[PDB]
RNA sequence: GUUUGACCUCAAAUCAGGUAGGAGUACCCGCUGAACUUAAGCAUAUCAAUAAGCGGAGGAAAAGAAACCAACCGGGAUUGCCUUAGUAACGGCGAGUGAAGCGGCAAAAGCUCAAAUUUGAAAUCUGGUACCUUCGGUGCCCGAGUUGUAAUUUGGAGAGGG
């Protein structure tokens, strides 16, 4: 198999063909609009592993982001990923974003490639490895950080670390700051 | 008693050209062995600054090396 | 005057590349196989063109008509797969290979070459894709190579590797010199 | 402005010279596309120089006042 | 209800009007406007210590 | 666990600081200075112990010409 | 003559209190290296040649709470494993007194380190390594912090005081204070059979 | 609320359901056997003691065979096609016992079978034909 | 008493896959060397080991890795300056 | 512990027997659903961690790969026959194990299994 | 070939059919987000990771089968309740904040891809048409796909053969 060659590859990022590979990249994205759709993934390992599949029904997506964030400090700590997707979901909000990979950044702007499937197409709908996709339950992962990127934001991740989010902050807090009283008080 | 080992050379602490660190009203304070300091950027750093302001740069052009492919598989 | 987004897009890109620098790897395409011996390496593979989905068919619909009233030899085709091709090579099964020089991912078949050479399989770069794609039926491939030639044509397969080696191998071994696109 | 950073902080023994070596439509995009010190900021900055209820509380309070001042 | 009462809106008169401090609701043309709200005391109000 | 060892290591570590200026040194051996739950007599010993290696010290470089009182015209960092 | 330098690392499970012991240290050691928190260990060895760090002083820590501080030298050096228990640093107020920074140091040792073949062997390394040579890269001329050492009921005592002149001379304790137990001790750097256990 | 308000005023009836006595009384539906001697009267864990069945493997909480003979009487109450069987005949009327010469008959044996697997397949021709 | 029943993931650590191995250093030669790469053996042609340990450890997290990186360096060195 | 506004999320279990009433009916209705096999799957004893509590021998989740190996079946069939498996837990204790093999020895004589038709 | 055709990129159709806005909003998932009030007056702190606002879902939602918890004769998806506990820990140890393993119970279901060639046959699938035993099935045809659709497989191994 070539997706170990093309996996090996993409970690030498800082290499001389890489680097150039991106100065032009990012010149041709730079020149067309902020969200453009591609043809074809430009790391076809990487969609691979990410749940692509070559059939009817898969989209790839490209969107342009800004860098940066004391007027300004302020963190504002909503992703840069977590912004593009759910930008591309609202582009396409009759698709459904799946995931996102990194492809290419800039000084000024990052850019990132989006999988998306359509749940409406009858070879995702027949497929009973996607058809999961279409439950009415998985509207817009993005919106509500169900991603990979969403949930590692949410620090959702077994063990003492993430105590505090282990299975949401915002639950876990409910549930400890509410007082219990049974009919026969104990 | 003891155990195989080598007897490694000792180590001189000297201070190399470079450390991370520079080297050392009517005065200027006091320099080493307590005397009174008496009052009285290189071109190369300035340019270097500049070079870096546009990621000016030794020779990057030079032919590839086929050190691995060379060997053909057997 | 105006014109299209896209075409100045294209058009700028063509002058970006030949201007660039691109290191060694990079530009190891385009020193393609001279017309003839590529028109000749086109010549040999159309005979091994693979069945298409008609043909086979057809195949198959005479072959069960057959049965219904009441051996042949291993099929032979040219082997086009990218990740089939992949992994004929590196196994030592493959006796020529042929590589697009405009494959839109370029990191996608970069070590290709490399590790042709390395494994020491003999390999060719021919110009478009889509000549390599009209010839299997698909509309691109990238790649094609074969594994098992007929008899008759074994000659003609090793004459052909041996031209072709004087005539890609040994005049762009310097492939690795000074990087290209130093146009002013 | 990160050449002056650059020079202020070469000129203390932070860091050497050892530390810092450690088309015209595209080029136009290339130009425009670290760390700052406020102090260095500042040094360029200067060198780019060329009733009855009423009653009764108020009553109420002088009485509170009076006992207390 | 733990909203009985609360679905309303007054505000005290200040002081000194001649008239008690309990807040009175606002508006005007409706005859309730004026009235005392959010007191035991008002009619309909709430009242004192709810049974939770 | 052996002299054997302690001596080995001694002799391979040990340096000539005797034959060197007590600047070289730095590094003065309170004599009879042999020292606990009262937390305040072992804190006067100790002041004692440190007060006859300052003496020492002190008198070492009155030995020398090099000024031993601060100048009080050196503002350098302080700890 | 006197050319030393002294190489100090983090152990995983660094705390605040040894964070503060190891800050106030290269205040008052101006040779001294410091680098960022390491774990295993024989790394060391490497790191001296890196900083040419004629000394190393690895805070071992097998606990969160509990500190072990290693003193050795990188190429054929004795290994002592201390363990310090009063983890007192200039964080406490109680030390209002100030030493100028870089400044050298008077060293004084108790008689009792001449009484044992340990003790004279652990002598050694504590003369120099407290030490700080005079005319170095980073070093000062006058001599304004003193450095003690004790020891009794078989733990030694640390300890230093300010050296303060009125218009002689009086003292004021200073720096971090804390006493220290010998656990361990391996012929090599951190390495070979071992020479003494308390 | 405001939409029950309405409702209740407006004209179009409710939807009235009424389950709560079915919730409670639900009927055995997974084996003949069971319903015919399952007695709803009883509680689960009474009948299936009454039945003998285990209701629960595990220590229950808190303090507490006909059937199974019915239940054991239940355990006491593919041809090869035209064209393989054609095939091997051909296989035994050419080479008959001869597992290894049919092994390697590159004309007949096309697909390179092992020895075992003919002879096996040869004994249930043998068994299912002449 | 003690039992080792049975093995675990962990017990896949194997040998390298020597067609990974392959890979890997295929990869290598067509990569090339990154930017602060070319600094280490720059520095290496005439400095050695002393300042591409200090670079390397400075990039990097860690010493560990540092001096892996450096490790790879001299095996890279030793290769393309005799095949 | 009142520096909050607790009072607006007070829960109080009013619904204890209603909600043991459904428990019993969803416990019912798996039974007439399950009817032929048990409620629950046959789990494996275990001794528990956290040496305060070591003395105390409790269920677990399922038995292990060797543990069903020794019993005589495989671990795929074993799920179908209601034995809880387990991939993951590790044997440590002979003890244990030779009581998990009885266990599971004398479950598997202890159950019937109709024909797969 | 002063030509014709392959591709790759980009356009328009009232082209054939689908998908989205919005409403409701007690509960769920994210972003954003203060003050009154409480303290040793007060910047740390408390109010509060709350109020309000924005975006996205269903009868529940999230999470879910460890790069976990533990240091034992070790436990073995997530979630929920008593206890752990007003303990550890945090807080000018200042008001106050404040957990989690284990233990008892409810429920207990596991799994699917990437990465080894179908290579002796892209065996995969959408769409259009004619029929039928019309929640879909068959023949025919253009197409998606070789920059990878079919089968097997996830270390609990797994794969090629007897």
């Amino acid at each position: 198999g070539a997706y170990k060659y093309l996996e090996e590859l993409q970690r030498k990022k800082q290499s001389d063909v890489l680097r150039f590979l991106q100065r032009v990249r990012v010149w041709e994205y730079r020149q067309k609009n902020v969200i453009h759709r591609a043809a074809r993934p430009t790391r076809p390992d990487k969609a691979r592993r990410l749940g692509y599949k070559a059939k009817q029904g898969f989209v790839i997506y490209r969107v342009r982001v800004r860098r940066g964030n004391g007027v300004n400090e302020l963190k504002y700590q909503r992703s840069l990923r977590a912004t593009a997707e759910e930008r591309v979901g609202r582009r396409a909000a009759n698709l459904r974003v799946l995931n996102s990979y990194w492809v290419n950044q800039d000084s000024t702007y990052k850019y990132f490639e989006v999988i998306l499937v359509d749940p409406q197409h009858k070879a995702i709908r027949r497929d009973a490895r996607y058809n999961w996709i279409c439950d009415p339950v998985h509207k817009h992962r993005e919106a509500r950080g169900l991603t990979a990127t969403g949930k590692k934001s949410r620090g959702i991740n077994k063990g003492h670390k993430f105590n505090n989010t282990k299975a949401g902050r915002r639950k876990t807090w409910k549930r400890q700051n509410t007082l219990s009283l049974w009919r026969y008080r104990k | 008693d003891g155990s195989d080992r080598i007897i490694k050379p000792e180590i001189n602490p000297v201070y190399d050209s470079d450390d991370s660190d520079a080297e050392t009203m009517p005065h200027i304070g006091y320099d080493i062995n307590g005397k009174r300091i008496m009052r009285p950027l290189t071109k190369e750093e300035l340019e270097l600054i500049s070079k870096i302001q546009r990621n000016e740069q030794i020779n990057p052009y030079e032919p590839l090396i086929d050190w691995f492919t060379r060997h053909e598989e057997v | 005057v105006k014109w299209p987004e896209y075409v100045r897009v294209q058009r700028q890109k063509k002058i970006l590349s030949i201007r660039l620098k691109v290191p060694p790897t990079i530009a190891q395409f385009q020193y393609t196989l001279d017309r003839n011996t590529a028109a000749e390496t086109f010549k040999l593979f159309n005979k091994y063109r693979p069945e298409t989905a008609a043909e086979k068919k057809e195949r198959l619909t005479k072959e069960a008509a057959a049965v219904a009233e009441g051996a042949s030899p291993k099929p032979y085709a040219v082997k086009y797969g990218l990740n089939h091709v992949v992994a004929l090579i590196e196994n030592k099964k493959a006796k020529l290979v042929l590589i697009a020089n405009d494959v839109d991912p370029i990191e996608l078949v970069v070590f290709l070459p490399a590790l042709c050479k390395k494994m020491g399989v003999p390999y060719a770069i021919v110009k478009g894709k889509a000549r390599l794609g009209t010839l299997v039926n698909q509309k691109t491939s990238a790649v094609a190579a074969l594994t098992e030639v007929r008899a008759e044509d074994e000659a003609a397969l090793a004459k052909l590797v041996s031209t072709i080696d004087a005539n890609f191998a040994d005049k762009y071994d310097e492939v690795k010199k000074h990087w290209g696109g130093g146009i002013l | 402005v990160e050449a002056m950073t650059l020079a202020h902080q070469l000129a203390l023994g932070q860091k050497n010279k050892h530390d810092l070596v450690d088309p015209d439509w595209f080029l136009e995009d290339e130009k425009e596309h670290k760390p700052i010190t406020k102090e260095a900021a500042m040094a360029i900055k200067e060198k780019i120089k060329a009733d009855g209820v009423m009653k009764n509380e108020q009553r109420a309070l002088r009485r509170i006042a009076k006992k207390h001042h | 209800s733990e909203k009985a009462g609360h679905q309303t809106s007054a505000e005290s008169w200040g002081t000194g009007r001649a008239v008690a401090r309990i807040p009175r609701v606002g508006g005007g043309g409706t005859g309730r406007s004026g009235q005392g709200a959010f007191g035991n005391m008002c009619r309909g109000g709430r009242m004192f210590a709810p049974t939770k | 666990n052996n002299t054997k060892a302690m001596k080995h290591a001694l002799e391979r570590v040990q340096l000539p600081w005797k034959k060197h200026s007590f600047q070289e040194h730095q590094s003065v051996t309170s004599e009879t200075n042999t020292d606990i739950y009262d937390d305040t007599e072992r804190e006067l010993a100790f002041y004692k112990q440190s007060l006859d290696a300052v003496l020492v010290a002190r008198d070492e470089l009155k030995r020398l010409k090099v000024p031993f009182k601060r100048p009080l015209d050196y503002f350098a960092e302080m700890v | 003559m006197n050319k030393q330098r002294t190489l100090l690392i983090s152990s995983r499970g660094v705390n605040y209190r040894h964070r503060h012991l190891i800050q106030d240290l290269s205040g008052l050691l101006p040779h001294s290296r410091k680098e960022p928190k390491l774990d295993t260990l024989q790394q060391l060895n490497e790191i001296a040649e890196l900083y040419n760090c004629n000394n190393v002083l690895f805070f071992e820590a097998r606990k969160h709470q509990d500190l072990y501080l290693w003193l050795s030298k990188p190429p054929n050096g004795p290994t002592i494993k201390f363990y310090i228990q009063n983890l007192h640093t200039m964080d406490e107020l109680n030390f209002t007194g100030n030493c100028l920074k870089g400044s050298r140091p008077v060293l004084s040792f108790d008689q009792r380190f001449e009484s044992s073949p340990h003790y004279q062997l652990i002598k050694e390394l504590l003369v120099h390594n407290f030490g700080v040579p005079p005319n170095a890269r980073k070093s000062k001329p006058f001599i304004d912090h003193v450095m003690s050492f004790s020891i009794v009921d078989d733990k030694i005592w640390v300890r230093t005081y300010e050296i303060s002149h009125s218009t002689d001379i009086s003292l004021v304790e200073i720096g971090p204070r804390f006493v220290m137990t010998v656990i361990l001790i391996l012929e090599g750097s951190f390495g070979g059979p071992k020479i003494y256990e308390n | 609320s405001v939409r029950k308000r309405k409702m209740n005023r407006s004209s179009v009836g409710k939807a009235t359901r009424r389950n709560k006595d079915k919730q409670r009384k639900i009927n055995i539906q997974s084996n003949p056997i069971i319903a015919a001697n399952w007695d709803y009267s009883l509680t689960m864990a009474q009948n299936y003691k009454k039945l003998g069945l285990r209701a629960k493997l595990q220590t229950p909480a808190g303090g507490k065979e006909t059937e199974v003979v019915k239940k054991l009487e239940e355990l006491a109450s593919r041809s090869q096609s035209e064209r393989e069987e054609e095939w091997l005949e051909k296989l035994y009327k050419k080479h008959g016992d001869d597992y290894k010469k049919m092994f390697f008959d590159k004309k007949l044996n096309i697909y390179q079978q092992s020895e075992g697997d003919l002879k096996r397949r040869l004994l249930r021709w043998k068994k299912r034909n002449g | 008493t003690s039992m080792t029943p049975a093995p675990k993931i962990s017990y896949k650590k194997g040998a390298a896959s020597n067609r990974t191995k392959f890979v890997r250093s295929l990869v290598r030669e067509i990569a090339g060397l990154s930017p602060y790469e070319r600094r280490l053996i720059d520095l290496i042609r005439n400095s050695g080991e002393k300042r591409a340990r200090k670079v390397a450890k400075k990039r990097l997290g860690s010493f560990t890795r540092a001096k892996a990186k450096v490790e790879e360096m001299n095996n890279i060195i030793a290769a393309s300056r005799r095949h | 512990h009142f520096r909050k506004h607790w009072q607006e999320r007070v829960k109080v279990h009013f619904d204890q027997a209603g909600k043991k009433v459904s428990r019993r009916n969803a416990r019912a209705t798996r039974a007439a659903k399950i009817a032929p096999r048990p409620l629950d799957l046959l789990r494996p004893v275990v001794r528990a961690p956290t040496v305060k509590y070591n003395r105390k021998v409790r269920a677990g989740r399922g038995f292990t790969l060797a543990e069903v190996k020794a019993a005589g079946l495989t671990a795929a069939y074993a799920r179908t026959i209601g034995i809880a498996v387990d991939h993951r837990r590790q044997n440590r204790n002979q003890e244990i194990f030779d009581a998990n093999v009885q266990r599971l020895k004398e479950y598997q004589s202890k159950i019937i299994v109709f024909p797969r038709n």
